[PDB]
RNA sequence: UCCUCCUAAAGAGUAACGGAGGAGCACGAAGGUUGGCUAAUCCUGGUCGGACAUCAGGAGGUUAGUGCAAUGGCAUAAGCC
RNA sequence: CCAGGGCUACACACGUGCUACAAUGGCGCAUACAAAGAGAAGCGACCUCGCGAGAGCAAGCGGACCUCAUAAAGUGCGUCGUAGUCCGGAUUGGAGUCUGCAACUCGACUCCAUGAAGUCGGAAUCGCUAGUAAUCGUGGAUCAGAAUGCCACGGUGAAUAC
């Protein structure tokens, strides 16, 4: 049983997003027609609904990475955002080693010695933290950039 | 050198204010205007001015009125 | 902006943003716009280099950050030295203007520990 | 370069007249400068020897040599092998140009200039300088900067006495007190 | 805070300090006047400020010519 | 059961419930060859820097190093790239 | 009887309060609506000087007439766009004004600068039934100076009681 536990550098107060008409579609046209909502803070939004609808592409708007429409998505001004994209190969497509891959997000205020530490937790022990990050099981890929997460 | 993998190195026109006009080669790609140079800096004089905050007594005299 | 430490902020009034110096206020600040000639009500983005240019100088009139930080530093260290009644309550850090110690003055004191 | 010439120019003869050589090849001179940045804490943020590395590079239009510690240290926690600072050693018409883009505009930048110590000498005719920052030089456009990181400098000359290489960094104009 | 009055000093010190400039460093000075402010003149000597029980002797000096005499004589004990 | 030193009496060997320590492996390089390199320890000058980190000189000389215990070796290096 | 000090001490705990944590708010400009009370070694217009606390001359008044004395919330326009912020104002350095023989211990107020804790508060607990609660300002006693306390006055003005 791998022991994760994400924590909040910075807690940010009032609301967190607010997103004001954000029509968008790609050849379908009307992907969502006329989005308009505000996150508070501490908010679980799951956002529902199944099948070739922008079921994503509403994450990939909000960080940005896919330009809307029409429409401006306005976040916390501290508002940082820890990604855990559902297609992730473009980060491991890279082969470096895995404690090189976990080290590449080493904050400021922590050793190679706590930057192991999340590796432990997650179960990489002495031999698969020498396996070229290209080479890893689907889980074993899930919890690594889950220890990305927990390490930003 | 080592096939590049140095930084570019090309001749600058480094002018002071007062000018001191000197062709220099540096690691910036980019003209600079900044301050005074050794030329004429102020060391004979700098220091000399450096200590200016000192002396309660010509401020007691100054205030002096009565 | 670029002003004697950093004048970063942006998208802010210039008689606002230029407070963000160690050494500017509110009336110093307004006195440094009125006599450069821009209007308070004008952005620091729409404040083009035209008038920046003079207002990096004007400034340099009153002391700023890297001097005050260390001309107060000056002040407060004459009077631990000098042995002074005013100097005796800075080393223990105990309010200095002559007030209660009794219940209050935790920003002098500290947090409240047992 | 241009200090090389003003070397060869002027500093020879006024060296050979004061200390009555007897040949042009006696009379000391500089033979390189070392410049390194011991970060020390590369073991507490690896990158941050990547950053040391491009403001040297930047102070010194030359790659630094990543230096690895020599002896296991219990002192520092700190192991054979492990990177340790940078390093980077100038000569010929780099090194001139070098020493000449210090002397007139990297040394009078420093805050609260006082005057180089003359007392700085290692009994045999090297000199040795600590500069604190390295924004004092005019390579840094305050956008690299996490760190108030500063160079040691190092002049190695060929000096037998030091008393004989007092005087060669003298003519130079050095910022002596 | 003494407005536009001038410096207050008690005139029983003046005369102390101004009689004892003449003669130049005797023994030090006793008094209980801790309200008189210290001129430049008395730079140099040892006046004894009573802060309650027990006569103080401060040495005065050019930084101590603005502040009354009592700043100089902690009045009451801690620890 | 195997390895190293002393007892072991300057060839080999040599006992005791004699005095001391190790092994039941490791390494696709820590194997082969070619090209190069020389340590410990202090003594003097510098940002955090400290008795001890990195830099530059000098003394020293193999007092270091050897995947693992001890002995014998090792500069033509068997030590380090 | 006198001078100086103490009641103002500060690892801590408690009670009663003031100011806040902001946007039905902060700031700038302009303009309305009160009641009650005090004043002779006392209140002190108008004018001039000072960024300001105040200073110089100085009329009127022991008074429904003179002065303290400009009510503030509000209303209109403009800006700030959710930030430890154009919120908050502690703390501190420098420069002063005024009472008072005298402002260091130990006064009030003013100017310039720094700008902290604080982003609605655990168990628990208090006040209020109508011009009341909440909030906004005004005056008086004490008093040379020194209240966020005490006493007193008005403006806006609710919710709910099965
Ligand atoms: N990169 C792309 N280029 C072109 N069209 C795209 C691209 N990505 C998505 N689309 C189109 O937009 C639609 C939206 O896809 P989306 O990612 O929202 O689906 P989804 O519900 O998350 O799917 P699934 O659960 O199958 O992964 C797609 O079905 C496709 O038609
Ligand atoms: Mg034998
Ligand atoms: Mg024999
Ligand atoms: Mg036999
Ligand atoms: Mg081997
Ligand atoms: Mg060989
Ligand atoms: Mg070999
Ligand atoms: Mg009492
Ligand atoms: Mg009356
Ligand atoms: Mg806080
Ligand atoms: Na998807
Ligand atoms: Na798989």
């Amino acid at each position: 049983n791998p022991f994760i536990r994400f924590e909040q550098d910075k807690k940010l107060f009032r609301n967190a997003l607010e997103v004001e008409g954000l029509t968008k579609g790609f050849d379908n046209g009307p992907l969502f027609k006329n989005l308009n909502l505000l996150l508070e803070v501490g908010e679980k939004l799951a956002v529902l609904g199944t099948n070739g609808v922008g079921k994503s592409t509403l994450l990939k708007t909000l960080v940005g990475d896919l330009q809307p429409d029409s429409g401006t998505v306005k976040w916390s001004e501290n508002a940082r955002i820890g990604y855990y994209a559902q297609d992730h190969e473009y980060e491991f497509e890279n082969d470096l080693t895995v404690f090189e891959w976990m080290s590449q997000w080493k904050q400021e205020g922590d050793d190679e010695q706590a930057v192991r530490s999340i590796l432990g937790r997650l179960l990489f022990s002495q031999d698969d933290i020498k396996k070229p990050a290209k080479v890893l099981s689907g889980g074993e890929k899930g919890r690594m950039l889950f220890g990305k997460l927990m390490m930003q | 050198m080592k096939k590049d993998i140095h930084p570019k190195y090309e001749e600058i026109t480094a002018s002071c204010s007062c000018g001191n006009v000197m062709k220099i080669r540096s690691t910036v790609g980019h003209d600079l205007n900044l301050d005074v140079c050794s030329k004429c800096h102020p060391f004979f004089t700098g220091k000399q001015r450096d200590v200016a905050t000192g002396g309660r007594v010509d401020r007691f005299n100054k205030r002096f009125n009565i | 902006a670029r002003i004697a430490g950093i004048n970063i902020p942006d998208h802010k009034h210039a008689v606002i943003a230029l407070t963000s110096i160690y050494g500017v206020g509110k009336t110093r600040s307004k006195a440094i716009l009125a006599a450069a000639g821009i209007a308070e009500d004008v952005k620091i983005s729409e404040l083009s280099e035209g008038q920046i240019d003079t207002l990096r100088d004007e400034v340099a009139k009153f002391v700023v950050e890297g001097d005050l930080r260390r001309e107060i530093s000056m002040s407060i260290k004459r009077l631990m030295d000098l042995g002074c009644y005013r100097g005796l309550r800075h080393r223990r850090g105990l309010p200095v203007r002559g007030q209660r110690t009794k219940t209050n003055a935790r920003t002098r004191k500290g947090p409240r520990k047992p | 370069a241009k200090l090389h010439d003003y070397y060869k120019d002027e500093v020879v003869k006024k060296l050979m007249t004061e200390f009555n050589y007897n040949s042009v090849m006696q009379v000391p001179r500089v033979e390189k400068i070392t410049l390194n940045m011991g970060v020390g804490e590369a073991i507490a943020d690896k990158k941050l020897l990547d950053n040391a590395a491009a403001d040297l590079a930047a102070i010194s239009g030359q790659k630094p040599l990543i230096t690895k510690a020599r002896k296991s240290v219990a002192g520092f926690k700190i192991r054979q092998g492990y990177p340790i600072g940078c390093k980077v050693t100038l000569r010929g018409e780099r090194m001139w140009e070098f020493f000449e883009r210090l002397i007139t505009i990297a040394v009078p930048r420093i805050r609260d200039f006082r005057g180089l110590s003359a007392k700085s000498f290692d009994g045999r005719g090297n000199y040795s300088m600590g500069v604190r920052e390295q924004i004092i030089f005019p390579e840094i456009d305050y956008d690299k900067v996490d760190r108030v990181r500063g160079l040691d400098i190092t002049i190695t000359t060929t000096a037998k006495s030091d008393e004989e290489g007092r005087a060669l960094l003298a003519a130079f104009d050095f910022p002596f007190r | 805070r003494s407005l536009k009055k001038g410096p207050f000093i008690d005139l029983h010190l003046l005369k102390k300090v101004e009689k004892a400039v003449e003669s130049g460093d005797k023994k030090p000075l006793r008094t209980w006047s801790r309200r008189s402010t210290i001129f430049p003149n008395m730079i140099g000597l040892t006046i004894a400020v009573h802060n309650g029980r027990q006569h103080v002797p401060v040495f005065v000096t050019d930084e101590m010519v603005g502040h009354k005499l009592g700043e100089f004589a902690p009045t009451r004990t801690y620890r």
